[PDB]
RNA sequence: CUUUAAUGUUUGAUGUUCUAACGUUGACCCGUAAUCCGGGUUGCGGACAGUGUCUGGUGGGUAGUUUGACUGGGGCGGUCUCCUCCUAAAGAGUAACGGAGGAGCACGAAGGUUGGCUAAUCCUGGUCGGACAUCAGGAGGUUAGUGCAAUGGCAUAAGCCAGCUUGACUGCGAGCGUGACGGCGCGAGCAGGUGCGAAAGCAGGUCAUAGUGAUCCGGUGGUUCUGAAUGGAAGGGCCAUC
RNA sequence: UGAACUCGCUGUGAAGAUGCAGUGUACCCGCGGCAAGACGGAAAGACCCCGUGAACCUUUACUAUAGCUUGACACUGAACA
RNA sequence: GUUUAUUAAAAACACAGCACUGUGCAAACACGAAAGUGGACGUAUACGGUGUGACGCCUGCCCGGUGCCGGAAGGUUAAU
RNA sequence: UGUAACGGGGCUAAACCAUGCACCGAAGCUGCGGCAGCGACGCUUAUGCGUUGUUGGGUAGGGGAGCGUUCUGUAAGCCUG
RNA sequence: AGGACCGAACCGACUAAUGUUGAAAAAUUAGCGGAUGACUUGUGGCUGGGGGUGAAAGGCCAAUCAAACCGGGAGAUAGCU
RNA sequence: UUUUGUAUAAUGGGUCAGCGACUUAUAUUCUGUAGCAAGGUUAACCGAAUAGGGGAGCCGAAGGGAAACCGAGUCUUAACU
């Protein structure tokens, strides 16, 4: 769809995936941008797009 | 001939004791990611259709 | 693009005119590109990101002839 | 459903499936049902 | 791990030859001193052909069908969904192939939060200096600027600048605005947790509005709701997605 | 072929009226001829245009196929280069 | 000579001659749930078919685009 | 095309302008006869009478309610050579 | 000797008058092209409607043609007079 | 009959007398009324027979939830909310 979406994991791993609108396409850098795992109810880093 | 119940609204529709019928509702299927976050905590719980927009539905569902 | 093209209304209404009314909470102003030109009095807040006057509390409205500059209050009182 | 154009309203909306198949062999009963019963046992072993 | 021959061998093709499959537009005899045809006897061909069958290719020779709308007519040109200003009538509703500019994406910052700042333009002075850049002084300015069109606001800046930083949050939501409806726009506030700030206080992105296809289908990753005799399974439902 | 005992000019006009208004004129009914009219009688316009209509014709536009053809297969056996 | 029955009678169609591509005989060509029959009782001096157009004497250029024939050198590549 | 750009005459005032009082002027206003509907005031409750007030042209469509026609029953009745 | 050539019948329907609810579903009148031939005509027969037959005209195929006649499917179908 | 508008030289009338063009079941929602009412109704069919019998089935009386699962309650989930 002109966007290739990414998913990334919890540092833990466990659970579902967060997908993002950040985007790969246009610039390379940091994909850690740290998010909710609902396993946890807590803030964490998330890691690996693959 | 017995009166056919439209496949259209019998396949997309659950029924009530009151009147009104239960239905999942659309634009949960097709590309989530794209779509807004409070739209999407909007169209989680399923929907209803009210006696005043029931004469229409009636109108394809005739029995109990 | 234009001419034609037009824009048509591009969604633009004045809504709240003279008492008006709201059962717990209201608009107060709908009119865009719009911030500090009318300003906030009451139970309401000044308008930014949606361009609304919106109050918390049920107010009837109320109109100043000055503010200050320009800057004319818009007041939302309950009563 | 034709309403003159722009189409029927069932179009738009989704299908719904999985159906449970047990309300055609299941019964339903009010308090004053089944109370007498010759002073026996009620259960649904072997009805016909 | 190369390129290739022979010894061995798997599977095809072309050619020759034999004929316990099949052809003869070969003859003779009998039906019958019948240039139809079968049978009978004997020659000639031969796995070629022939006839049917299935999958790929090809193939109007034949059969059915399609080929959107606007356009002060046709035609070249303009146009069909989304943004913005006037026409637009000092509630409400709003047209033209009227006047005039744009979108179908970008940005991890032009963001969040705490603390600071303020343009344009012209002359004079100045220089590595045939013309832009950086500056100093004077006049003058909320006229510069904003990721992009236009529109209006904007200094208590929403314009640029430094530290920390990711709320470009999850689950819920009173509702508020709008169109005939689908559908579109805005959202108090609660609960979970993290972030800024000494703190009171604040954060569900961008200065706002364009940046995108309802559903049916099947795929993808979890669950254990369902699952035709029933314990598994296939397939579906939810959860999470394309 | 609704009722007919159907005058001219000018106005009125679905506006190019015999017939509505005014004004000038006109014996009635025939017959043999005359022919300016009665938008003469004949044709529920032929023309042109509209139509997601119908058909025919262009054609490797869409779809199906006859025939052609590589492969697989049955009548089907054996050897050699 | 032939001709469009009732609106053009011809510059229309037809025989001549020329060219070309097929066809070895159970020919190529043709109609058909397929024999059979027509090609023909003919034999490439015959037959099929498409052009051009009797006669006299003749017939310049382009093979990139379209089709057809052989290859698929080089590409793209089905079935099973 | 022919009275033919008040329809036409009369008219040098009988035209043009505005002024003052009179009159003519609808199917309505208004009076009466009659009807249906709505509601009061006086007398009376077979239920009416008396007076005053008031509405009554209605097509796409929405409501209310009669008279004939035919069959079937009444009809073993009622009319009829 | 000869699709030579004049001219009737014979085959045609070209010229002009005429007809076209006619003498007629095309011939009444006088001319005209062909007239032993790629001719005509009496009798018998063959080729059949997605099928024939044409020196082949979108000609003809028993009143019927860019596709004949019949009954049936059939009360096809008609955003329409 | 039609239309912005028809005396319309607009489509339709020669005439007498006749003909000539709209059914009700399965299913349903609201309305009217009839029987009975938290109940009503049987279908086909048996039967002395149109009496009586036939409650399988159907509709209604209790919902919430994808469904499992709960019930005057119930789903959503970390969820009190």
């Amino acid at each position: 769809g002109i966007r290739e979406k990414i998913k990334l994991v919890s540092s833990a791993g466990t659970g579902h995936f967060y997908t993002t609108t950040k985007n790969k396409r246009t610039k390379p850098e940091k994909l850690e941008l740290k998010k909710f795992d609902p396993v946890v109810r807590q803030h964490v880093i998330y890691k690996e797009a693959k | 001939p017995k009166i056919k119940t439209v496949r259209g609204a019998a396949k997309r529709f659950k029924k009530t004791g009151k009147g009104g019928f239960k239905h999942k509702h659309a634009n949960l299927r097709h590309i989530l990611t794209k779509k807004a976050t409070k739209r999407k905590r909007h169209l989680r719980p399923k929907a209803m259709v009210s006696k005043g927009d029931l004469g229409l539905v009636i109108a394809c569902l005739p029995y109990a | 693009g234009g001419s034609t093209r037009n824009g048509r209304d591009s969604e633009a209404k004045r809504l709240g005119v003279k008492r008006f009314g709201g059962e717990s909470v209201l608009a107060g102003s709908i009119i865009v590109r719009q911030r500090g030109t009318k300003f906030h009095a009451g139970a309401n807040v000044g308008c930014g990101r949606d361009h609304t006057l919106f109050a918390k509390a049920d107010g009837k409205v109320k109109f100043e002839v000055k503010g200050p500059k320009n800057r004319k209050f818009i007041s939302i009182e309950a009563e | 459903g034709f309403e003159g154009g722009q189409m029927p309203l069932y179009r738009r909306l989704p299908k719904f499936g999985f159906t449970s198949r047990k309300a055609a062999i299941t019964a339903e009963i009010r308090l004053s049902d089944l109370a007498k019963v010759e002073g026996g046992v009620v259960d649904l072993n072997t009805l016909k």
